[PDB]
């Protein structure tokens, strides 16, 4: 996997210069496993990787903000690649360009609410289903 | 160095006390039992698989 | 007056007895007879009951004999049997009141002031006490109404001594449900309290409309009543309660889940033992 | 079970932060100082 | 467990071949400062005998930690950096002044962030005593890193602190724990059953 | 404990008679108490079967004796005393797992009742949450 | 005076000296002391009243009920507080003074329930009363 | 007349109804909960009265249709449950 | 039971009804002394005298 | 006692010496009693002097 | 019907029942009790009732008929008016506090402190002293800040007439300590008993001489104490056996001497 | 419960409990022992 360890500091980093060396240096096993085009759909979430790290750490960062810390040109390409990256929805945050910034979702406290009903609901089905199973397959001989 | 439960707010400048609730010791205990019976499914791993 | 009338199952199997050994050589439809018992604060407790001969014209509806002289005889007999139970009123069973009813229970307010008229229904419902029990009372209607004597509802309850109860269970035995929430018994459970609800607000529903078409004057206890029942009634799109709602939802099911992990263990661990068995008998036949 | 043949095939528990820093926490904070 | 054993034998250090004593509490102070608690270390390392009888020999190494306990910041960002520059130079810890720095770094801003829940940011570059572009840089690395519990909000500089109650904690615990104790058994059983 | 008896006649176990004959096997099913031989069940007195005669109306009416009110049914159980009774069951339960682990690994080593108290503890956990929960949502629903 | 001292109701301080002032002629001399005290105790009063019939009172509407000032008010709020005579939480910065305990979720699914036991226990009263009243006027 | 779904009644409701400016409508909520007409509370930094009882009295033949309609509303919602119930857990009803 | 293993001052059980024997029970006697005879052997060992 | 295979008694003490006459000698009796019943058996006795 | 079955066995443990004395275990499911009535009669006891504590001579409930041991009722005489002095109030004698302490308290606060060290905790010590300069008032301190038991006594209190009734308190007295898990037992005046080795050429010495050796055998002997603890107070100190006095598990020593100056000033301080 | 308490004939003693325990006990009430 050492490959993919340098793949995986270029795109952490967004240091596109480092990514085409690692590919111009480690194609050919790419080619080999099979992976040529999920590690260019790669350049691509390097960039919604960064947007994603700037919209996991921070809650109104503004555009102008987002361009530089994501390596963008102008805050109108911040506006289309956040805008993007919201409905993929990888960042979940909401865009307000009457002023020009990016406020994410407040978060609700999260056990007031049926997310933990669920979650729990889907453990519980699952133990459940184990015990089912495992009293069942108790085979006698005779 | 937890004399008092206040939180200090440096926007508005204000210091915000209330009650903290007690740490359930339901969730405490169920939390002791879930790593115990991951021991339990460990042993069984050990007698199932090697006796099997 | 009197709040609570607590009745016991030997008054109830008495009551039984006596409507089936009079229709059975007549039909009468109506049996009636007397109540002993003994009061402890205002809760009186009928422990025993007694046939008194009865006869009425369910025409004129103000013909009827009522036999005091054996009502006397009768309870000195049972004075001398035990004398820690004085005539605490009657019962008749029929399903519905009757004109004569404010009569007879003047003729029994003779042997007790306090008469407690328990209306004890044979006919095995679903979902009632068979017992209801009425007091007599005049009085100047607050709201200027004409008055006139009539009854008035005393909660009533079954209860039994222990002696009863060892006989109860006994012959219950056979068909008795566990005294113990088993889930299915508990689900039952709800189910049929839903079934009494239902039927509860059926009856209100009937009666009002039956009040607002006329048919009925208008009750104003019950009206009290039924309006101060809405005043109660709770809400829950409130935000502060949907939050404590979920939250202690989520810590039910915190231990629901708990104890659903510990039973795959279990269950895993018997699973191996009985394969390690069943391994182990394999190989010992094989050799 | 089954070995899938058909598929040819420090001590430190490091967490990355292996970036390429102009030092830790040095010249940073002389930098610092310096501007402030 | 070097914090553990130094302070388990420093009223007893008796081996004078590997280090100096004045070492030997020097870097019982680094790692107590590192891997310890701020209750263990206010009753085992700045209420502790020895271990405060050679600070007064050692003054760089006692600012260090006073400012830590005393939440002096800025004091106790320069002593950080001499502790850097000291450990780079050392043998035994040359591998590990990056990350001795960082885990300090966010020792300092969590405990700063411990006791409040709106931090501007020109007044915690101030307790710092550092600009608010290297605060703002630092954090978003260790937010990103998930080390500390903060959100920043730029337009309006504020930091503000989404630390989660204790229930919520326990919950996200159970899930995590669970979620491992799921996996095993289910390894278990989809061996076993069949 | 109601036994029923009737005699023997003094002409009958002395002329070389048994007391009583027997054409059914339905006279052996049940056995004498020795208090009752002691005294002489079978010397002067015989002992009748019971077989105790129940209506179909008779029974409803005992019912009513315990028959929980719909009110019982759709009732809610106090909130507080249902939390400490999870927690402490829990505890409980949480030591019971202790052992099943000390025992579980003594006997693969070497080669229950930790097994038996756990099960009949998430047994009541189980009832009980479930049983208060659904309580819950029905009223919710109900009332509303 | 002692009507006004027992009924469960806010009495201002103002129109009691209007109406019940000149009953004054202990209240003499240090009877200003005392003047003082039955202003205290006139306070004392208002805030059980509030606190009884209250649960978030804004300090601008308090001073008026009072009769105090704005400062007054929160200084006699403190006393009582500090003393565990009135229940009160003062958020200064907004005037959201709160005299509501906080709600446990327990006590507040316990209200829930408590009602809901009475409404049935309600319920099934009025229909057994209904039954009697159905019973009766049929038979006419 | 309201039900508790929103028995929240506003300073402003209660000042557009019985004339009074909204300076002593708490003085009338003070006196009505003191007569002990109608039970609640009173939060006035939001301006409403939670009002949680009220006095019951003696109705006419139009609001006892009224509380018929609820009723049978009420026993719509209890049967629709009632029937949801019962047909999901037909295997462990004993 | 037979007759030989009833010894005189032993302890027997007999039917609370007819009074007939029905076992040699544990003979014992004093309770001041049966609370005497060691249970638990204590924990010193012969490696802890010396001399 | 700790490295015996037999029944290890104590008597130790002033145990014996009971108010009621004609009751030291009892129990001595049926403390030998026991060891009788209970051989092979080692009975000790700390401060003989007193008892 | 399995339901129905266990709680027939839970009704068969009834309320009426009668108490007496479980004597003995005679085999598995049976035993031997003496009911309060007098009688002793042979029973089964039902399925778990703790037959862990259902040690012999317990005290526990039975069916009125059947006689079967149904229950075990869990079972005094000092140690619960409980003390007032505190250790603000006694002033002075820090040396004292700190002996009497780390011989008394720590062993039952923090007994993981004396096994790092790897000692045997000194359960036993005794406090010398002129007549009057505070040891019965550092008593009763320790047993304000105790957290097990203070069982007191006055030596006379075996000194009592009647032979062997001295003897028989002691071992009731040791025998409530060890019954209870960290007890602490207190004696007032032990010169009455602990006394030297006179050869008792009557029928009294040699009774009081029997007193000191069952307190000898007590304190140490076949039955090695867990976790319980002694103090005497004695006012002579010199006189004692060497037995009692023997500086090892019988006893360690304290001086209580007459309040110095300072002594005296904070005796001044305290009390006024 | 029910002063002035009167132990009077100290003098005839074969008996130690009976030591001045001095216990507490409420305000008022006195002794004379003679
Ligand atoms: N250090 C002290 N502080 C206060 N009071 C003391 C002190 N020492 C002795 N006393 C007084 O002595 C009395 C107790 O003496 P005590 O300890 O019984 O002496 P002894 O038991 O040796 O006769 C108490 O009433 C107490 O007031
Ligand atoms: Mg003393």
């Amino acid at each position: 996997l050492m490959p993919y360890f340098l793949l995986t500091q270029a795109v952490r980093t967004g240091n596109l210069a480092k990514f085409n060396q690692v590919l111009d240096q480690f194609g050919e096993k790419f080619q080999a496993d099979g992976t040529y085009t999920l590690i260019i759909r790669l350049r691509h979430n390097v960039i919604k990787t960064g947007v994603r790290m700037i919209s996991l750490s921070y809650s109104r960062i503004s555009l102008a903000d987002i361009a530089q810390k994501l390596q963008l040109d102008s805050p109108e390409d911040a506006e289309f690649i956040v805008a993007k990256a919201i409905r993929d929805g990888v960042i979940e945050a909401s865009i307000n360009h009457e002023k020009g910034y990016v406020q994410s979702k407040e978060m609700i406290d999260i056990y007031s609410t049926r997310e933990p009903q669920l979650a729990f609901h889907q453990r519980i089905s699952f133990c459940l289903d184990i015990h089912n199973m495992s009293v069942k397959a108790m085979r006698f001989p005779p | 160095d937890k004399k008092f439960h206040g939180i200090l707010d440096q926007g508005e400048g204000v210091l915000i006390i209330f009650d903290e609730p007690p740490v359930d010791k339901t969730y405490e205990a169920a939390l002791e039992t879930i790593q115990n019976m991951s021991k339990v499914v460990d042993s069984l791993y050990n007698k199932a698989k090697k006796l099997t | 007056a009197v709040q609570k009338v607590v009745v016991h199952p030997l008054v109830l199997l008495s009551v039984v007895d006596h409507f089936n050994r009079i229709g059975k050589v007549g039909n009468q439809k109506r049996v009636v007879g007397v109540l002993l018992g003994s009061w402890q604060k205002k809760v009186l407790d009928v422990s025993n009951s007694f046939a008194v001969p009865f006869d009425e014209d369910d025409k004129d509806d103000s013909v009827w004999f009522l036999d005091h002289d054996y009502l006397e005889n009768m309870y000195g007999m049972f004075k001398k049997v035990n004398a820690r139970e004085r005539i605490v009123g009657w019962y008749h069973t029929g399903p519905k009141l009757h004109k004569n009813d404010i009569a007879i229970n003047e003729l029994m307010k003779r042997y007790c002031p306090n008469s407690v008229l328990v209306i004890i229904d044979v006919k095995p419902k679903d979902l009632g006490l068979p017992t209801e029990a009425y007091i007599s009372v005049e009085e100047v209607h607050d709201d200027g109404t004409p008055t006139s004597k009539t009854f008035e509802h005393v909660t009533s309850e079954i209860g039994a001594e222990e002696a009863e109860e060892v006989g109860v269970e006994h012959l219950l035995r056979d068909i008795k449900d566990t005294t113990v929430g088993t889930l299915s018994q508990r689900i039952t459970n709800q189910v049929h309290g839903l079934k009494g609800l239902n039927s509860k607000l059926l009856d209100i529903r009937s009666y009002l409309e039956k009040v607002a078409t006329g048919k009925l004057p208008i009750n104003h206890q019950i009206i009290y009543q039924l309006q101060d029942v809405f005043n109660l009634l709770p809400d829950v799109s409130l935000q502060e309660f949907v939050k404590a709602f979920y939250l202690k939802t989520n810590d039910q099911m915190v231990v629901v889940y708990l104890a659903s992990l510990i039973r795959s263990v279990v269950a895993l661990h018997n699973l191996i033992n009985n394969k390690i068995a069943n391994r182990d008998a394999e190989k010992k036949e094989g050799q | 079970d089954d070995e899938f043949e058909e598929f040819p095939a420090h001590v430190w528990e490091d967490n990355w932060d292996d970036d390429n820093v102009e030092d830790d926490f040095s010249n940073q904070l002389r930098a610092e100082l310096e501007k402030h | 467990q070097a914090a553990e054993l130094f302070l388990d034998t420093v009223s007893t250090f008796t081996s004078y071949e590997l280090m100096d004593y004045k070492t030997f509490v020097t870097y019982t102070v680094y790692v107590s400062m590192i891997a310890l608690e701020r209750p263990d270390l206010r009753e085992k390392v700045i209420k502790g005998a020895e271990i405060l009888e050679v600070l007064h020999s050692l003054p760089a190494v006692r600012q260090y930690l006073f400012s830590l306990y005393e939440c002096r910041y800025s004091v106790f960002f320069q002593s950080l950096a001499v502790v850097e520059q000291e450990m780079k130079k050392d043998w035994l810890f040359a591998p590990h002044y990056r990350y001795y720095v960082r885990e300090m770094r966010i020792h300092a801003y969590s405990q700063l962030l411990e006791s409040y829940r709106s931090l501007t940011l020109g007044y915690m570059a101030e307790a710092f005593g550092v600009g608010v572009e290297f605060i703002d840089q630092e954090l978003s690395r260790f937010i990103a890193a998930g080390r500390l519990h903060c959100k920043i909000d730029k337009v309006n500089e504020i930091v503000e602190t989404n630390r989660p109650d204790s229930k919520n904690w326990q919950y996200q615990e159970t899930i995590k724990k669970g979620d491992l104790l799921l996996n095993r058994v289910q390894k278990l059983s989809r061996v076993i059953n069949m | 404990v109601i036994d029923a008896f009737r005699l023997i006649n003094a002409n009958m176990m002395v002329l070389g008679h048994e007391p009583r004959q027997t054409t059914s096997n339905l006279g052996h099913l049940n056995k004498p108490s020795i208090q009752a031989l002691i005294h002489g069940l079978n010397r002067h007195y015989y002992s009748i079967t019971i077989n105790y005669r129940k209506n179909e109306l008779e029974q409803k009416m005992l019912l009513n004796l315990h028959k929980k009110s719909w009110m019982e049914g759709l009732t809610l159980q106090d909130y507080s005393e249902h939390c400490k009774h999870n927690e402490s069951v829990v505890k409980e339960m949480l030591e019971l797992a202790k052992n099943y682990n000390k025992a579980v690994e003594e006997e693969d080593k070497m080669t229950q009742d930790p097994k038996r108290h756990l099960e009949e503890h998430v047994d009541v956990l189980m009832t009980s949450n479930i049983v208060q929960c659904l309580a819950a949502m029905l009223d919710t629903v109900v009332f509303k | 005076l002692l009507k006004l001292f027992t009924t469960m109701e806010l009495m201002r301080w103002s129109t009691l000296v209007e109406d019940y002032g000149m009953e004054l002629r202990g209240s003499t001399e240090e009877g200003e002391k005392r003047w003082k005290d039955l202003k205290n105790r006139v306070v004392e009063h208002n805030i059980r009243i509030m606190a009884k019939y209250y649960t978030r009172i804004t300090m601008k509407r308090m001073a008026q009920l009072l009769d105090l000032s704005v400062d007054e008010s929160e200084a006699f709020l403190s006393n009582l507080v500090v003393n565990k005579t009135i229940f009160a939480k003062v958020d200064r910065l907004a005037g959201i003074i709160n005299f509501q305990r906080p709600k446990d979720p327990n006590n507040l699914l316990n209200d829930w329930s408590q009602k809901l036991n009475s409404l049935m226990s309600l319920v099934n009263k009025t229909t057994h009363l209904i039954a009697k009243e159905e019973m009766i006027h049929n038979l006419q | 007349t309201r039900p508790a779904n929103h028995r929240q009644l506003t300073f402003e409701e209660i000042a557009k109804s019985a004339k009074i400016t909204v300076n002593e409508v708490e003085l009338l909520v003070m006196k009505a909960l003191s007569v002990g007409l109608v039970k609640g509370s009173i939060d006035e930094v939001d301006k409403r009265v939670h009002m949680t009882w009220v006095q019951p009295r003696v109705l006419d033949l139009q609001q006892i249709k009224g509380m018929k309609d609820r009723l049978e509303f009420w026993c719509t919602d209890v049967k629709s449950m009632e029937m949801l119930v019962e047909h999901q857990a037909h295997d462990i009803l004993t | 039971i037979d007759i030989n293993d009833v010894t005189p001052n032993c302890r027997v059980a007999l039917r609370n009804d007819s009074y007939t024997l029905h076992k040699i029970l544990p003979n014992k006697v004093d309770p001041l002394v049966s609370l005497m005879m060691v249970e638990k052997v204590p924990d010193s060992t012969y490696e802890m005298i010396g001399g | 006692a700790h490295h015996t295979d037999c029944t290890f008694i104590r008597v130790s003490g002033s145990e014996l010496v009971q108010k009621f006459i004609g009751e030291g000698a009892r129990m001595v009796r049926e403390l030998f009693v026991m060891a009788r019943e209970h051989a092979p058996s080692i009975i000790f006795m700390d401060e003989i002097d007193s008892i | 019907e399995f339901l129905h079955a266990q709680e027939e066995v839970k009704r068969i443990q009834s309320i009426p029942l009668v108490i007496g004395q479980f004597l003995e275990a005679v085999d598995q499911n049976t035993a031997i009790v003496g009911s309060t009535t007098g009688s002793n009669y042979y029973v089964r006891i039902l399925s778990t009732i703790d037959r862990e504590l259902l040690k012999p001579n317990a005290s526990v409930a039975l069916h009125k008929h059947s006689n079967a041991l149904v229950d075990v009722l869990p079972p005094m005489l000092t140690s619960d008016q409980k003390p007032d002095v505190m250790y603000a109030d006694i002033g002075g004698m820090d040396i004292q506090k700190q002996e009497v302490r780390e011989a008394v308290e720590l062993p039952l606060t923090h007994f993981e402190l004396y096994k790092q060290i790897g000692i045997d905790p000194p359960r036993g010590v005794l406090m010398y002293g002129p007549p009057g300069c505070g040891k019965t008032m550092l008593a009763k301190a320790v047993a304000h800040h105790t957290t097990a038991a203070f069982i007191r006594v006055v030596g006379s209190e075996f000194v009592q007439k009647y032979l062997g009734e001295g003897p028989r308190m002691v071992r009731d007295v040791f025998r409530l300590a060890k019954e209870n898990a960290p007890a602490i037992i207190f004696i007032d005046e032990i010169d009455a008993i602990a006394t030297k080795r006179f050869d008792a050429q009557t029928g009294a010495d040699r009774e009081v001489q029997r007193i000191l050796l069952e307190l000898l055998n007590q304190m140490d002997g076949f039955d090695q104490n867990v976790n319980v603890k002694v103090i005497m107070a004695t006012n002579r100190a010199d006189t004692l056996d060497p037995a009692l006095l023997r500086p090892g598990r019988l006893d360690r020593k304290i001086e209580f001497p007459l309040p110095d100056r300072r002594q005296k000033r904070l005796i001044f301080s305290t009390i006024t | 419960d029910h002063c002035i308490i009167f132990m009077d004939e100290i003098d005839a003693l074969m008996e130690l409990l009976n030591q001045m325990d001095g216990f507490d006990t409420l305000h008022r009430v006195k002794m004379i022992m003679a």
